């Protein structure tokens, strides 16, 4: 956490705490400026908590006095901080003004809302006056600038404490706080800016939860020598399809293939087969003989032969779950030894004791309804929950990508956090594409880990990229836009 | 305008 | 001086000195950004004295730790200030280098010096190995960012304390200083940036002694509502020329008129009268019958009728200077009852006896050797010599406007400096300009500080507006200029 | 060689060796000022052998004497060669400064690097301070110039002997050599410049091997007369695909369509024949009935008929390679009496006596991995071996394209390098593609080496053309740019 | 970028 | 043209 | 500016 940094900072470095929180409030003021413009037309209502975060609210309202049209604080606390405590005093020196009433009708008067109610230091539901200002605040249609976290985001988890403040623009210190990541305060945040307000280096790059961003992206792209063929670039295999889901395996293959992969094969029913290379061509797509249209262990001994001269296998899009499936997808994974890319109909019928017991790695990519069913729990226990991606991941020896507007990619040890997509993705398909991304990336070399960063990453940029309307945006479109997605981050 | 004058 | 400015905001206010230092240190990376752009591909070299300028160094150097290329600090001091002290502390807990020796090549390793050897605290000349060390950096060719003020330019006077750094940039704190404004120190700030560390507004706005800016000369600017005739613009005379020199009268009238004055009368020595209007048939060019082409007391009857129907007298421009000069001009200026502009050659014949006794105003704008015949002292006493110009004004109960690079207007109380213009000033004929447009503004309506406020600042302007190379600038184009100055000004 | 070209322009003509070897130098000087703008800021370091290559290094650096900001010789050799010893002379005679000692840290103080330590008169691997210089250019990262080839490459062979110096830029002299052309030499090489330096235009153009130029396939490409007909632009049958690889029908068959040719048919094993015309309904996908999915014996007849009324055969992508494929698509091939264009599957079961047996011609299309299995050879002894696909080609009296980022194209009498193209053509597929453009244009009436040299080249710069990043090009897109890539070609 | 990540 | 092919 | 000066 923060708090650790914060600590060790004013502790063993020495920096005096109200050294912390002017730059903290400057910061909050030179963010503002740079959004509105020119804020000496402005008038300002500063919310200040009794705490630290309403201590950064007093440093913002006494660096406004005598540079804007107004500025009031309305102190909501009882008891202050020392910091909070010697910053109410400077505000009050110079000038300023505060009152400890809050009347409906003050809104009126103002044009921005600071909002320094609650930062991290947040505990439980907020209610009472505190969050009466809030509900006030929010249908006040002022523009609203929140100190650290918008008041009522537990910075930990995203979720809202009974209420929250809507924010248009956060200014947070440091590093992102979990809470401007994950949804609903990923909402509520609006617009993020990071403030360097003197943290040594040292510190803020020893957190070891983080954002995906183009930098990370761009530096794990592998290489392209010139002096280089198909085989250079890897060669998936991916066991997809049914007769009831024919289209899968075909927005997997090509998946692979637009993130640079040389050469994939997928394993599909006949004659669902036949399906992939009438769309794309250079797709290979084995006819696979089934006795009811789906992958049984009658189709085994065949997987594995086609396995042996790939360096990845993807499995599971539109496999449908019954039970020779189960059997199949189980006594596959157990006897593969090349890395597998483990997704949708494979995770609803996996046996996780088959996951511990591989010797080669695994990339599970389940979205919360699939990740809910394999650990026994409902959605909203495992929607979002970082820490317990984190353990599955940990004791299963894979690699688990929680998909979801804000997907988690973590090892047990390294957890990323991907923001870029948008709701085009809400819609059929757009997992099956990530799939083949995946596999792909393996397949050129990159670690499980880092093949799914890259991926999640570069499949939600592409789909930002899409030219109309997001909600029109369909999963062949998207692997149009990959390569597009691709040559922006270079 | 806040931090510098020119 | 900023020194009770620091003190008071300490003291009184209770902003504890150490966030003053934390602010001015960030300002002057922030502002290096704003000039360099992206730091972080530059190695930096800071020069760190054992005060407060060397303190505010330190923090400049810790903020750049572990975002640029390189950072050392030299520190040159023997003992350090407690803020020095404390941010030294910081700078080498936070993994800074510091060395107390200076080698010759060190310059080699580095992009950017940034000099926070000696700011307001610089007390008599620098030698020894902090000479060296100067005169080093000043041979680098390294971009230089000064700390406060250039180290060994006096902050009270712009006088160069035996050697002082050539900067590309300066930062100074809450307002500019003196050193900043005159010669040579102007010379050697390079480009000045004035920060807001965190002072009071009030004690910023309680100087004395300031810079004229556009935003006051836009505020000066006298209305032209458009029920008006050209009364409502007042009506100048101007006393001037000889036969010796007959374009000077020309000159100062068409000053006032450019400047939006409705009447404008010259008295000149007859045939000499004929060439103004000759050049600029809007004027009025009233011929003087006089024995040997030089006004004299047979004139001055005819000049005080000339007076009774005008708002405003100009004299001297031209005049000549011989014994009947002198008797005229000081006859007429004891007995005129209207403000008085007194420039060039009446000034060199002025009894400021005459001064002291008129009950109307008057302006006087010397040049330095004007100045320093008139007080009886040589140019290099009088040149900038702000303090002085002050005393005059009081003394004599008149507005002093001392022409030269850096213009000082004063009226004994309130003191202003001016840095429009240009070398394409320093031709005969500019100040002639110069005295026409004040005695204009003053026939406008505007007081005799505040028309001569506005001259300075719009006649360097329009100087500046000259669109081919400054040297070749004469009074005849600056004229033309004018009204071009007086709308890029609203 | 170049050898036999500089030794008869020296002996037979009578061109002075010194001449040539001043000519050299001023074209290095001359292509560096063009890459490099103005030489006159830039320090240069140049690195001299004994031989004529740093003879050539000494005319550089006694022409950069006195005109750019340093110049310094490293001389690196024991003897001189006389041309060496007398442009060394000159050197030291125009005031230049040689060390032949070499500090690590002199790389410091210069920004170009003139590489002129070895050109084709390397022997044997390079070792020593040789061996560390390099190592250390290489790790300067300065701006690299090779004066005739990088030091370190072989210039026969494209090989690095032990360590090679990376360039930015070469100066060769008179043509391209071999090692510019092949991998990894045409990596090492950078940009590179070939320069005129006198000799006889005559003995310049009788090189018997060749860069594959824009202007020469501009001049192959086939006429268009207006009154024309579908016939008029030939007949291609493409016998191809199984029931595991339906698409590289396709593909083939569009190949030729793309290129201009009037009528494609594919006979492909039903249903996936119907793969094709669902794709693009302008192809002709005759269905072959098969017992198992693949060509074998029962097919013969029937594909030797819809020979008959056809210009060419191309024959092998995606067929299998089983006993059946192999006795079919030999005896196929010695019954033919068509020209017939051997790729993939065909080549993998290939009896390279029917080849010798047959009248008609044959272009054949391996990548090195085919090539390797047809003469029982290790990838590494074939691939970028010139010398043994002449061989190949003119024992088996064919045309060889031999496939890889530098593409070869021989009849065994002429051979042709191509250098379009780049990694997104490591995929699947595109293969395919070439098959067709080769059949294509074969059918349009040019010769089987001209049909080759056209497509490899045009095949390549499609390639190019694609808008995004390269490693997202399918062969689907290369499809669709060929007739972008022909419009740019005229 | 000193001050500000976006 | 006349010195260097590209 | 090497091979020329105008
Ligand atoms: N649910 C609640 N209802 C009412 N009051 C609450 C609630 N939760 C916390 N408080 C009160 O809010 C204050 C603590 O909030 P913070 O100001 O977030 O906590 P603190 O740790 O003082 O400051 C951390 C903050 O300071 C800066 O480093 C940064 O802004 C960070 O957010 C205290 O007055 C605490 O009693
Ligand atoms: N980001 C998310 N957040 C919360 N819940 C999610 C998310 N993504 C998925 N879910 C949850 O997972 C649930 C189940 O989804 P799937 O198991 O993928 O089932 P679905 O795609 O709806 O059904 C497959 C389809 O195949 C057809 O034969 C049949 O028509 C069926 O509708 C969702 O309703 C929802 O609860
Ligand atoms: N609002 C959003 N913002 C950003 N990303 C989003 C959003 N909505 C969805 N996504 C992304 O789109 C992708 C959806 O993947 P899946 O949930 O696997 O959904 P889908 O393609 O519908 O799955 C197809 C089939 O596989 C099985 O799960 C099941 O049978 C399902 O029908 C994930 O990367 C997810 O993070
Ligand atoms: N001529 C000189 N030669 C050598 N040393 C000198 C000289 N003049 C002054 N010093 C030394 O320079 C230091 C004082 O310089 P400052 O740092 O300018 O003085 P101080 O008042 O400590 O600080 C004022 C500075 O701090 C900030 O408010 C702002 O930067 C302002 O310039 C002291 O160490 C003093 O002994
Ligand atoms: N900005 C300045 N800084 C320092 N000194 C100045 C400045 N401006 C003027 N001076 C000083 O004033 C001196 C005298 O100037 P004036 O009194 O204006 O004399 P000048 O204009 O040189 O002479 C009038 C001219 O009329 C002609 O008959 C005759 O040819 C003479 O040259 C200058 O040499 C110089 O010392
Ligand atoms: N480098 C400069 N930068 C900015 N302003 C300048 C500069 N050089 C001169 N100026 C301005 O140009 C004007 C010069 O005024 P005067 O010195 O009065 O000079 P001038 O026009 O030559 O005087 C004409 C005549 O009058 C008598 O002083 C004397 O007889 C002189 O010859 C003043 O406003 C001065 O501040
Ligand atoms: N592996 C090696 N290790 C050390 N020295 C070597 C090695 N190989 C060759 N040499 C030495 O390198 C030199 C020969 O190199 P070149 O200069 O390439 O040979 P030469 O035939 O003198 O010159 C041909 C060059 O001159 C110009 O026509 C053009 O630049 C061409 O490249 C001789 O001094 C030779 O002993
Ligand atoms: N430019 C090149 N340079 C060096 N080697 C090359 C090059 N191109 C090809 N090769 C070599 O040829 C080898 C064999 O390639 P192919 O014979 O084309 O085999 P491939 O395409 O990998 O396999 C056909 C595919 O069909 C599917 O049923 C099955 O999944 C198999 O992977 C490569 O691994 C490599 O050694
Ligand atoms: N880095 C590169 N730069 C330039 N050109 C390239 C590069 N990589 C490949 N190419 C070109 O792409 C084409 C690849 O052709 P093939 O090696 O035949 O590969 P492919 O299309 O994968 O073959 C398909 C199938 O046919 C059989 O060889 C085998 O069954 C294979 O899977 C050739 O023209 C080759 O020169
Ligand atoms: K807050
Ligand atoms: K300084
Ligand atoms: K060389
Ligand atoms: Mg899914
Ligand atoms: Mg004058
Ligand atoms: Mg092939």
């Amino acid at each position: 956490h923060m708090k650790e940094i914060d600590e060790l900072t004013i502790k063993e470095y020495g920096v005096d705490s109200r050294i912390l929180m002017e730059r903290a409030g400057i910061s909050v003021v030179l963010a503002m400026e740079e959004e509105l413009g020119n804020l000496s037309d402005y008038r300002f209502l500063v919310l200040c908590g009794g705490g630290n975060n309403g201590g950064d609210g007093f440093v913002v309202a006494r660096n406004l006095l005598g540079v804007v049209k107004d500025v009031l604080v309305v102190f909501l606390g009882k008891k202050k901080t020392p910091d909070c405590e010697y910053n109410y005093g400077l505000y009050k020196k110079f000038g300023g003004k505060v009152v400890e009433q809050f009347e409906p009708s003050i809104l009126n008067e103002f044009d921005v809302v600071v909002d320094a109610i609650f930062g991290t230091g947040l505990r439980g539901e907020i209610t009472g006056e505190y969050a009466e200002i809030i509900n006030l605040v929010n249908k006040s249609g002022k523009v609203v600038v929140s100190v650290d976290v918008p008041s009522g985001i537990d910075s930990n988890t995203g979720k809202v404490l009974r209420t929250a403040v809507k924010a248009d623009l956060t200014v947070t210190f440091g590093v992102p706080k979990i809470g401007h990541i994950l949804f609903p305060g990923r909402d509520l945040t609006g617009k993020l800016k990071v403030a360097n307000i003197g943290h040594p280096v040292h510190l803020i790059n020893s957190i070891n939860r983080y954002v995906i961003t183009r930098e990370m992206v761009r530096s794990l792209l592998p290489e392209r020598p010139r002096d280089s063929h198909k085989g250079t670039y890897g060669k998936v295999l991916i066991i997809a399809g049914s007769r009831l889901y024919s289209g899968a395996p075909v927005l997997s293959g090509m998946g692979s293939l637009k993130v640079g992969t040389g050469l994939v094969k997928l394993a599909v029913p006949f004659p669902q087969n036949l399906i992939a290379t009438s769309r794309f061509p250079e797709l290979i797509s084995v006819p696979i003989d089934t006795e009811k249209g789906f992958f049984s262990l009658q189709n085994l001994q065949e997987c594995l032969e086609l396995s042996k001269d790939v360096d990845v296998v993807a499995i599971g899009p539109g496999l449908g779950n019954n039970e020779h499936v189960r059997e199949f997808v189980n006594e596959f994974l157990k006897t593969l030894e090349k890395p597998a890319v483990i997704d949708a109909d494979a995770i609803n019928v996996l046996d996780t004791s088959v996951l511990k017991e591989r010797k080669s790695p695994a990339v599970l990519t389940p979205h919360p309804g699939e990740m809910a069913r394999l650990v026994k729990k409902t959605v909203g226990d495992v929607k979002y929950n970082y820490e317990l991606a984190e353990e599955f991941a940990k004791e299963n020896d894979c690699v688990l990508v929680l998909k979801s507007a804000t997907t988690i990619v973590t090892d047990g040890e390294k957890t990323l956090f991907n923001i870029t997509g948008n709701t085009g993705l809400s819609k059929g398909g757009s997992g099956d594409v990530l799939t083949g991304m995946i596999a792909g990336f393996i397949a050129q070399g990159l670690s499980p880990l880092e093949a799914s960063t890259v991926s999640v990453y570069l499949h939600g940029f592409a789909a930002e990229l899409f030219e109309q309307d997001e909600r029109g945006l369909t999963a062949s479109e998207l692997l149009r836009l990959i390569p597009e997605a691709i040559r922006r981050l270079k | 305008a806040w931090l510098f004058e020119a």
